[PDB]
RNA sequence: GGUGAAAAGAACCCCGGGAGGGGAGUGAAAUAGAGCCUGAAACCGUGGGCUUACAAGCAGUCACGGCCCCGCAAGGGGUUGU
RNA sequence: UCGGGGCUUAAGCCCAGCGCCGAAGCUGCGGGUCUGGGGGAUGACCCCAGGCGGUAGGGGAGCGUUCCCGAUGCCGAUGAAGGCCGACCCGCGAGGGCGGCUGGAGGUAAGGGAAGUGCGAAUGCCGGCAUGAGUAACGAUAAAGAGGGUGAGAAUCCCUCUCGC
RNA sequence: ACCGGAGCGCUGUCUCGGCGAGGGACCCGGUGAAAUUGAACUGGCCGUGAAGAUGCGGCCUACCCGUGGCAGGACGAAAAGA
RNA sequence: AGCGGCACGCGAGCUGGGUUCAGAACGUCGUGAGACAGUUCGGUCUCUAUCCGCCACGGGCGCAGGAGGCUUGAGGGGGGCUC
């Protein structure tokens, strides 16, 4: 029974290569920093994931205070108002709707601005 | 194999740099003077010449 | 018609070469002919040669003339080697390689119209 | 192993400031045509089984046989005498056609040697009857022979 | 939905003064314009943030002793050679610098907030290159 | 250690000092051309697509964007300015 | 140089109220999981409550290799194995097919046995190829020059004038 | 031709160096290697952190590649600390 | 005729006088082999700078018409003495 030691390395390897394959380094062709490149790579994404998240919900905010800015005050206030007002939804990107269509934002702001009054 | 020791492994692109610089040159010519052929600048083609006429035995 | 010329085998280290023949890679054939013959090297006369006898398979085998024909491709790639061994001061077992080349002059049409 | 190899028993470095690694002799198995690790030795795989135990398979194999009715058993056989002829005629009027098996039981190696080169059929005897040549076939074919030949083994 | 994106809009030009004003606090708002960050199209990696003219910052303000006391320093790369310059003598001596080099500490460094640090226009006249609009602010 | 079922292992011409190629011709295959089966990985290189000359970097990941090619659409791929 | 700028009725400190950002924590929606519980005679299966950071390490399940039985069967000239590729489907995963290209003669299902069984590192073993780099070096400071010859090609081979040790 | 101290003559040992010669080094043609090498898209400052940073923070500086040349460093290579 | 830091600055820049290699000696301890924060004499310090850096010299593009000559000084570097 001997078992050779066959494909399967080169068959894993090339597998490794496919995915690592448009990196920089001799990483875009060593079978082995590749790998390195791709755990990190990996680790980066996931991270990533929970940080896209964080990133898109600022970016969000952000918007949505300038457009509070330039009708009648500021953010902090606005988001009270509907927090307290009433209208107990919005999806904060919901709310860069605000981008467009400013007419229904602003009546939101005037909303929340005449809810706690 | 003494106090100069190259740390790394240069890069192929730094490779292609250092020789970024080479390039093998091309040469200029001139035509001939009452014949035809390319010799270089301020020279006596073999077979041809200048106003005297000189050498001239290639065969 | 592109008439594909070669010399595999054939002694020199490719980066020289190499150098040489991209000093015409591409161009008119007369061109190429008079700046081959004139400038100072070694891969100079092995191009040349082998470019002689790529204008010598276009002209008699493939029907073209010389007047429509331009240097299409012209590589080089390297061979083996041979492997002498060299010795050094206080008996290093020192290898020197002796490297060779491939150079690949093809050539073809001027216009088509 | 790394023990028989015809290389040597010589330390090829000295071990120190050597500038290179630090082995030994050849024959080891780090090293190229040198010896293996654990590897290939001869050996017996086979053991010492119980006769009960496998004499109820003895028995049990035919029973399944028998819980399924493939076997026969016929006092002597038509086909005689040694022909391929004769025991196909005779397979003819036992009707097993040319796709079944026989762990061929009986006792009479005129009746073995027509059926020894058919393929369908191998053929086997009562002396040395295994479990899995029956499992691997179907025809327990015999005279009361084999059958009062496997009572005996089996019977306690 | 997919959050939208804001297309090639238009370079906003913009005029504020100078004088009556904290060092502080001005560039403060200043700054915070070149980044669209006061338009409701704010995008991270596409500078829109209008451009800042400035006019006579010769006679900007500012609180503490600071005027003689706020030194700035230079560092050229040879040694010995960290030069400093109070704003006193910035103030006599090219003033405008105190107002440039100031938003240039407010901004990201991102190459394009370098690139919108160009976005803005110092002068201590008042005066400028009357280029179009800059309608004024407060 | 393996050309090919078979030596049928390349007559002729052509460039060429030869070395080696380029038509012809040999065979199913010359992608079997003579240390020639099947030739993987690094490895050097010919051409093409994308981007790069005010920028500070474990070389990637998230998103936006542009440029290049399949897709009926709506979607996919490669590249990289921020 | 306070993390840097810049803050002086503060961007500093003391006091109080209100407010918003905010982490993978907590809740909402969808999927995998385990451990309990139930309807399940129903194993299957949905539902229900609780749990799933994690080296050494103890523990369970599986992928792939090599051979064997399954092999006088079975697949392969319309092409076996290996490779080139791939944006499609399957399993969370190690993997598995299918599709096209290569190539040429083997491979072996479902179900089971067995072992030299799966490498990235050991200044590891053998092999091949880059690296510095067109750089160091090209064996004594006695020393070279012209004319003519040959030949495809001569500083470098041959012939005489010279010059040197 | 062994190890101290002295004096006399002499002198680029010195003040304190200046010039010249050749053989290298430099460019052109032919040949053309080594140890080292985790990968490199490798800047200072002030901080940091297994206490000595290109890479981490902070700031500032920096158009892309070389050639001659100089050795501070990359805890420089060489020697699995004598 | 300052003091101090900078791997008690500086050996991939020199020195190799000190220092603690193997020889030999004097004192000295030790029966001894040897030994001594004692001493005397002798003692092989490796040519090729790959990256950062630093002194100088260019090539590529740039400078949002094209070419020749003349230039403002942003920002630096030298310089500063004394009898």
């Amino acid at each position: 029974p001997r078992a050779k030691t066959g494909v399967v390395r080169r068959r894993k390897h090339k597998k490794i290569l496919k995915l690592a394959k448009g990196y920089w380094g001799l990483r875009s062709k060593s079978f082995r920093k590749a790998r390195e490149t791709l755990f990190a790579a990996g680790n980066y994404a996931y991270a990533h994931r929970k940080r896209r998240k964080r990133d898109f919900r600022r970016l969000w905010i952000v918007r949505i205070n300038a457009a509070c800015r330039q009708h009648g005050l500021n953010y902090s206030t606005f988001i009270h108002g509907l927090k307290k007002a009433g209208i107990e939804v919005d999806r904060k990107n919901l709310a860069d709707l605000a981008v467009r269509e400013p007419q229904v934002f602003a009546e939101l702001v005037e909303r929340a601005k005449a809810a706690q009054g | 194999a003494k106090h100069p020791v190259p740390k790394k492994k240069t890069s192929k692109a730094r490779r292609d740099a250092r020789r970024s610089h080479h390039a093998l040159t091309p040469p200029t010519l001139v035509p001939c003077p009452e014949c035809k052929a390319m010799k270089p600048p301020h020279t006596v083609c073999p077979e041809c010449g200048y106003y005297a006429g000189r050498k001239v035995l290639e065969v | 018609m592109e008439a594909k010329a070669i010399a595999r085998y054939v002694r020199i280290s490719p980066r020289k070469v190499r150098l040489v023949v991209d000093l015409i890679r591409g161009k008119s054939l007369e061109e190429a002919r008079n700046i081959l013959r004139y400038t100072n090297k070694r891969g100079a006369y092995f191009v040349a040669k082998v470019l002689e006898s790529a204008a010598a398979n276009a002209v008699n085998n493939h029907d073209m003339l010389e007047d429509r024909l331009y240097v299409k491709a012209a590589y080089v790639d390297e061979g083996p080697a041979l492997k002498r061994v060299l010795p050094r001061a206080r008996g290093r077992a020192d290898i020197i390689k002796k490297r060779t080349s491939h150079i690949t002059v093809i050539l073809g049409e001027k216009h088509g119209k | 192993t790394r023990g028989e190899v015809a290389y040597s028993g010589r330390k090829i470095w000295p071990q120190k400031h050597t500038g290179r690694a630090r082995h030994g002799d050849i024959g080891a198995p780090i090293f190229v045509g040198g010896g293996v690790v654990f590897g290939p030795k001869p050996r017996d795989y086979s053991y010492t089984l119980p006769k009960k135990v496998r004499k109820k398979g003895l028995a049990m194999a035919v029973a399944d046989r028998a819980r399924e009715g493939k076997l026969l058993l016929v006092e002597a056989f038509a086909g005689v005498n040694g022909k391929t002829k004769e025991f196909l005629a005779w397979a003819k009027e036992a009707g097993l056609d040319g796709s079944e098996s026989v762990l061929l039981v009986t006792g009479n190696e005129l009746v073995r040697r027509a059926a020894r080169n058919l393929p369908w059929v191998v053929t086997l005897a009562p002396e040395g009857l295994n479990v899995y040549d029956i499992v691997r076939t179907e025809r327990l074919v015999m005279d009361l022979d084999a059958w009062e030949v496997f009572q005996n083994r089996i019977g306690g | 939905m997919k959050t939208y994106v804001p297309k090639q809009v238009e370079p906003r030009w913009v005029l504020i003064d100078a004088e009556g004003k904290t060092l502080g606090r001005l560039a403060t708002k200043i700054a915070t314009l070149l980044r669209g960050k006061h338009r409701p199209d704010w995008t991270p990696n596409v500078a829109m943030g209008d451009f800042v003219v400035v006019v006579n910052a010769d006679k900007i303000r500012v609180t503490g002793k600071k005027l003689e006391q706020k030194i700035y320093t230079r560092y050229s790369g040879y040694p010995g050679g960290l030069k400093k310059i109070p704003l006193e003598k910035m103030l006599a001596t090219h003033p405008e610098r105190v107002l440039e080099h100031a938003v240039k500490g407010m901004l990201p460094k991102g190459p394009l907030g370098r690139r919108l640090f160009k976005r803005l226009k110092v002068y201590a006249g008042p005066d400028h290159p009357h280029q179009a609009q800059r309608p004024e602010k407060l």
